[PDB]
RNA sequence: CUUGGCCGUUAAAUGCGGUCUUGCAUGAAUGAUGUAACGAUACAACAGCUGUCUCUAUGAUUGACUCAGUGAAAUUGGAAUAACUGUGCAGAUACAGUUUACCUCUAGUUAGACGAGAAGACCCUAUGCAGCUUUACUGUUACUAAUUAUUGAAUACGAUU
RNA sequence: GACAUGAGUAACAAAAAAGAGUUUAAGGUACCUAAAAGGUAUCUUAGAGUCUCGCCUAAAGCUUAUGGCUACGUCAAGUAACGGCCUCUAAGUUUAUAAUCUGAAGAUUAUGACGAUGAGAAAACUUUGGUACCAACAUUUAAAAGUGAAAAUUGUGCAGGAAGGAUAAACCGUACCUAGAAUCUGAAACAAGUAAGCUAGUAGAGAAUACGAAGGCGUGAAUGAGAUAACAAUCAUAAAGGAACUCGGCAAACUAACUACCGUAACUUAGGGAUAAGGAGAGCUCAUUAGUCUCGAACGAGUAAAAAGGAAGAAGCAUGGAAUAUUGUUGUACGACUGUUUAAUUAAAACAAAGCACUUUGCAAAAAGACGAUAAGUCUAAGUAUUGAGUGUGAUUUCUGCCCGAUGCCGGCUGGUUAACGAAUUUUC
RNA sequence: UCUUACUAUAGUCAGGACUAUAAAGGUCCGAACGGGUUAUCGUUGCAAAGAUAUCCGAAGAACUAUGGUAAGCGAGUGAA
RNA sequence: AUGUAUUAAGGAGAGUAUAACUUAAUUUAUGUUUAUGAUAGAGGUUAUCAACAUAUGAACUCUUAGAGAAAUUACUUAAUAAACGAAGUGAAUUGAAAUAUCUUAUUAACUUCAGGAAAAGAAAUCAAACGAGAUUCUAUGAUUAGUGUGAACGAAAAUAGAGCAGCCUAUUAAAAUAAGUAAAAUGGCUUUAAAGCUGUUUGAAUAUUGUGGGGAACCUUCCUCAAAGGCUAAAUAUAAUACAUGAGUUACAGAGAAAAGUACCGUGAGGGAAAGCUUUGAAAUAGUAGUUUU
């Protein structure tokens, strides 16, 4: 069983709860089972790989930006 | 506490 | 069976203390005495043992008939290996057709006032040093119990009673049928003991005794005052029962039926 | 002034002087529920 | 402790014997030595059917409008009893 | 009263130890009294030892100091906030008179601002409180005593008359 | 509530400590270059790492608890190499049942249920009461030896040392942190505090003391670089003197541990005092060897064997060479003593104490004493006058005198008094 | 869940010395550990009780852990 | 805040189409009217471009079987908060300028029992020589009568209004008319000394052909009522929801709560925030500029 990060119903507001934990299991398989890899970086067109990586960085960048604020600085 | 006292 | 539990330090089932200056002391066992002896019989003592729940000695005997085996308060002397027999259920037959008699009270008395052997008291003769005197014709031996006590038979009565006088100098209207054992307490030389030290007390289970004096005029009518001052006040206890002059803690309403002379107060004159 | 009182503090303690079960059971205990119920609260014990 | 001892009790937080499942429910009984004798009575199984030929999908082609059954004149259209009885006795009159 | 007299200890003894004791106001289980042993108890002396001192000096590290970064607190009616003598709610940076002083910082220092901190614990007040005490006032109890009731007899013995 | 002052001041000093290179990602500048790009160098933010140096080390290390506002891909039929759940019960708990007591609330006893800090089959395959018991202490034992556990064996002292049950693999826990470097409690990133196991080696009687292999660390710029005034803290040394300081030897210094070493006073409860005091020895090198061990062949040789060893020798100012163990003696007061006490201003002469003494308790249904809106009832106690409770004193030597008037308690008359009760009376309307 | 006492189940005390014992001692020296004697520092402290040195006990009336019990008309607990 | 109407068990946990709410978390049908409504198209996720009325599938876990460390175990078609009501028990602050009786006060609080309300209720009541005609709520009577040393406490008749309902054959099923009762002494409560309640010890009578109780010490005549047996709606109390009104509030106001009993504090009982919007931008305060003085 994996546990969940206790929070806020609201998020940044409400009581403080825990959501329900997740349960995973391994199974020992007799036959075997492999995966395929994943596509290369310049073959995921298909799902919109570039207009995703982009609006990614602008999100990524954005908690960045208030992690800097948090800790009560700011960029020069 | 202070201890000056005119006891 | 183990002693243990909250009693052990003075505690009554409320859980407060009840009983002051207890707790502490030495994981014990309680010795199942027994202070009846019913059960005809030859008896064997196989060992005289220690009891620590107890002032004198007990002996460990078994019963030939069936073998059982059991505790009681053993005599001044006895050793293992001695047979003693309890004649509170009836004498028997080989000793009863032996006389032929309805009763022969002297050779009876030749043959059964043996110490360590329980007989009614109306069984032993005048004059005879017993050391479990009961009180009712069927209940258990309540007197004497102690090391190096033990009651001598003043006389006898036709009568439901006969008179003894009991460790403390109380002569007493016993019945007829109360058990007694002939002989003395084991272990004479209890009230000879010195402890030593203030840890053999606390292995006892007694815990430190505060006078008095020693506290304040909240928690005792002697408390109070500058340097050692009594306050010229009476000595009474923490709940204002006089613990000096004279003052008997016997109910009035409880008259004792059963005294033929009651005990010789010192009055507070000096013994030595 | 204050002392570190919670040092050396279990959880198992917790639930059984201040827990649910020790409330409900009880003549005394249902007034503090029913009293943290009318006032509105969430964690009516522990 | 000052906050995260006001949160709900959880299994990954104390061992001292505080155990609590998950509502998987009794697949046995306890032994008087620690074990677990599986009751294959309780133990529950999925009863999956042969989907080899079957044509249906779960979803319906958009060309087909939705369309709700009508039930002129009765309330309880789709469960009438009776137009329940009365079709099973043409259709099916044996079971 | 008093550093009581005397002896020992100190070059010098209001101390300590011994003794004399006419003890403001010692005393026998509110125990009296003398040893061994024990004591982070208290007092006094000796030997050794030393920067405790005569009498301080030098050296080391961390602060203090400067530069760069971050960034408090008590406090504050407002201030262009000198010295003396006098004055005055009676101890003046601020009033009177005289004197002195170019404007502004830094590091030291603590004489004053009756400096800051805590609506003084001392003392007194209030027909204010709290705990404790007792032969304070008025009360409640433990406990003791008599008796109706639950509860009926029999002799007596005797006294009222 | 906002914003000033102090003030751009204090502070970022656990006496571990840093120095010089390398390097990744993103972004900001300067130049090259004007086809955008890219390249070189540099700065900022968030990282990583190499060499050298130092600190902790029976830790500031590793593995796990209590716990957690750190983070969620942490994986078990059982043993080796695992806990819980489950079974059994302790101290206790009970809005369970019955009986009893009780102004209600409730309380009591029995039984049941529940309750770990304990006990639970086998496995490198597995499913009666000393004929005793598994408290403390000591002893012996997995046969090459030594050491440390497990369990057992035997014995010792008194303080006399649980209960109960037995005997084809679900569910829950598994991450990370352990407090000197980012996580627990102390209002917090606090020089404090918190459980168990392991915790290299040298050297020692030792977990003391010193070094420190691995490991970690030398903090989130919560800092860094300089200079080395006064003064402060924490330290080192010191001419001559050696308490002249001071309320007072406060502080500091002297002393110190070790040996199977010598020696040791008054006094004493005969045990002590005593490790008294006061002296002697110590490291390196070496002659020498009864046995043990080794090598060669009884004997010979050897310390590149453990030990023994001496009036042997060498060098230096010095061989308890560095670190660690804080003086000796004497006369009194108080308290016998070991202990305990105002958590956080008084550790003591106070409290306790063994001992001593007095009062109280006969147990026939309630021993007295304590507790019980108040009882049943509980402790006392499965005790019995050598028992329990209360009071004072405070081991032991030598002793504890006079007064029973006052006060208290106890006992006592065919007594006086004597409320209720009541013979005999007496009124208002 | 601090603290005082009691209570149940458990745990800890390097090494050495003296003593009648191999083991019988509120014995001795001294770590862990537990106390907190004196002194200095600190006092808007690292700390609303800390740091360093010194000192005391360290087989016992010892210390410690996890549970349980007794407290607020009467006073719980109290080597006071 | 008040008023009116309706209603009579409340919360939490976790999950889910973040207007849609329970693992079916946007179910499936009927009727009417649809711009003269109600108060001749496009659109099934590019959705719900339809309101009203009556039905309908689903609706987890805990409180809430037993146990336990509530939301677990193990079972199973196991399931009811607070406020208000009656009785029992029953203080103190305070006032008296201290303080005992008294007052605070038949108060607060606690315990038991009960329902959507409960309790009470159809005169052994009051009146005064005339008469009224159950209970309950509000006002007047009344800072009255009266008690109390005082301080203070404090009725009833009657009146007006809200409601109105009487009965035993009770619109729910009860009486053969009530004896250890009325009453007395004594110890208390209440109170004006009566009446009423009550522990203890005692202890009656039988209807206006004048038996019993009451009419404020008590006796007597008269009047009045008929205890020791019962039923009864409405006006009233509290909570929830909705609506109406406002010289009520408009964000430090109004509820503590415009996202709240949440965050946070406390071991715990318990305590308990801040925070509206796109508008306006005062004072203090800070760095500058212009003129002016130093
Ligand atoms: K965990
Ligand atoms: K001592
Ligand atoms: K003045
Ligand atoms: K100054
Ligand atoms: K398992
Ligand atoms: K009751
Ligand atoms: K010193
Ligand atoms: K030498
Ligand atoms: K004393
Ligand atoms: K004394
Ligand atoms: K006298
Ligand atoms: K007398
Ligand atoms: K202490
Ligand atoms: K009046
Ligand atoms: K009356
Ligand atoms: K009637
Ligand atoms: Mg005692
Ligand atoms: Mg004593
Ligand atoms: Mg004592
Ligand atoms: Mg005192
Ligand atoms: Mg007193
Ligand atoms: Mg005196
Ligand atoms: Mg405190
Ligand atoms: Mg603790
Ligand atoms: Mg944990
Ligand atoms: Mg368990
Ligand atoms: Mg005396
Ligand atoms: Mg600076
Ligand atoms: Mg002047
Ligand atoms: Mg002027
Ligand atoms: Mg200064
Ligand atoms: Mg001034
Ligand atoms: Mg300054
Ligand atoms: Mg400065
Ligand atoms: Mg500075
Ligand atoms: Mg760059
Ligand atoms: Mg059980
Ligand atoms: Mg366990
Ligand atoms: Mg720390
Ligand atoms: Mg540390
Ligand atoms: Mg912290
Ligand atoms: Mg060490
Ligand atoms: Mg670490
Ligand atoms: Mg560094
Ligand atoms: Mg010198
Ligand atoms: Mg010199
Ligand atoms: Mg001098
Ligand atoms: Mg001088
Ligand atoms: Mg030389
Ligand atoms: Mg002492
Ligand atoms: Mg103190
Ligand atoms: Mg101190
Ligand atoms: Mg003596
Ligand atoms: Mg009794
Ligand atoms: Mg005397
Ligand atoms: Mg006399
Ligand atoms: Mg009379
Ligand atoms: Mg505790
Ligand atoms: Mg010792
Ligand atoms: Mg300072
Ligand atoms: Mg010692
Ligand atoms: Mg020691
Ligand atoms: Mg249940
Ligand atoms: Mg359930
Ligand atoms: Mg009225
Ligand atoms: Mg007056
Ligand atoms: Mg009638
Ligand atoms: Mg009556
Ligand atoms: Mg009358
Ligand atoms: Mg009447
Ligand atoms: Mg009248
Ligand atoms: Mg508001
Ligand atoms: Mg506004
Ligand atoms: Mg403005």
């Amino acid at each position: 069983v994996n546990q969940r990060m206790h929070e806020q119903r609201h998020g940044d507001v409400g009581n403080w709860r825990r959501p329900k934990s997740q349960k995973m299991m391994i199974a020992e398989l007799a036959k075997p089972f492999v995966w395929p890899k994943p596509p290369a970086e310049d073959a995921r067109e298909a799902f919109d790989y570039a207009m995703w990586k982009k609006q990614k960085t602008a999100q990524e960048q954005d908690t960045k930006f208030q992690g800097i604020r948090a800790q009560g600085e700011v960029v020069p | 506490a202070a201890a000056a006292a005119a006891a | 069976f183990p002693k243990k539990g909250q009693s052990k330090g003075g505690r009554n089932h409320s859980g407060r203390v009840t009983v002051r200056h207890r707790g502490g002391g030495h994981k014990r066992r309680i010795r199942m005495v027994d202070f009846e002896r019913w059960i005809p019989g030859p008896h064997t003592v196989l060992r005289i043992e220690y009891d620590p729940g107890r002032s004198a000695h007990i002996a460990l005997v078994k019963e030939e008939a069936t073998g059982r085996k059991s505790y009681i308060v053993a005599a001044d002397g006895m050793r293992a290996g001695d047979v003693v027999q309890s004649y509170r259920s009836g004498l028997p037959q080989d000793l009863l057709d032996s006389m032929g008699g309805v009763v022969d009270p002297g050779i009876l008395a030749a043959r059964t006032c043996w110490r360590g052997n329980c007989l009614p008291v109306s069984m032993i003769p005048v004059g005879t040093q017993i050391y479990c005197v009961g009180s009712r014709p069927d209940g258990k031996a309540v007197f004497c119990r102690s090391a190096g006590t033990y009651a001598t038979i003043i006389s006898k009565e036709t009568g439901k009673f006969v008179n003894v006088r009991l460790q403390s100098g109380e002569i007493r209207r016993v019945s007829k049928d109360a058990c007694a054992t002939v002989g003395i307490a084991s272990n004479i030389m209890h009230h000879y003991r010195q402890l030593g030290k203030a840890g053999r007390s606390r292995w006892l289970n007694i815990r430190p005794t505060v006078r008095g004096l020693a506290m304040n005029a909240n928690d005792h009518p002697h408390g109070g005052g500058r340097g050692k001052s009594k306050g010229n006040r009476h000595p009474v206890s923490p709940w204002g029962t006089p613990a000096k002059g004279g003052y008997k803690t016997r109910r009035k309403s409880n008259v004792n039926k059963w005294v033929v002379t009651p005990r010789v107060r010192n009055m507070g004159v000096r013994r030595n | 002034g204050p002392r570190p009182t919670m040092s050396g503090a279990t959880r198992l303690v917790q639930k059984r002087r201040h827990g649910f079960l020790s409330r409900v059971k009880t003549k005394n205990g249902q007034k503090t529920l029913k009293r943290r119920l009318a006032k509105g609260r969430l964690r009516l014990s522990a | 402790g000052l906050k995260y001892r006001k949160l709900r009790l959880t299994t990954k937080d104390v061992n001292k014997g505080f155990y609590k499942g998950n509502r998987t429910g009794s697949m046995g009984t306890h032994t008087s030595y620690g074990t677990y004798k599986i009751d294959y009575t309780k133990v529950r199984t999925y009863v999956c059917p042969d989907l080899t030929g079957f044509k249906l999908t779960p979803f319906v082609s958009k060309t087909i409008r939705p369309v709700h059954d009508q039930f002129p004149g009765d309330k309880l259209g789709p469960k009438n009893p009776a137009t329940y009885l009365a079709r099973w006795k043409s259709e099916n009159g044996l079971d």
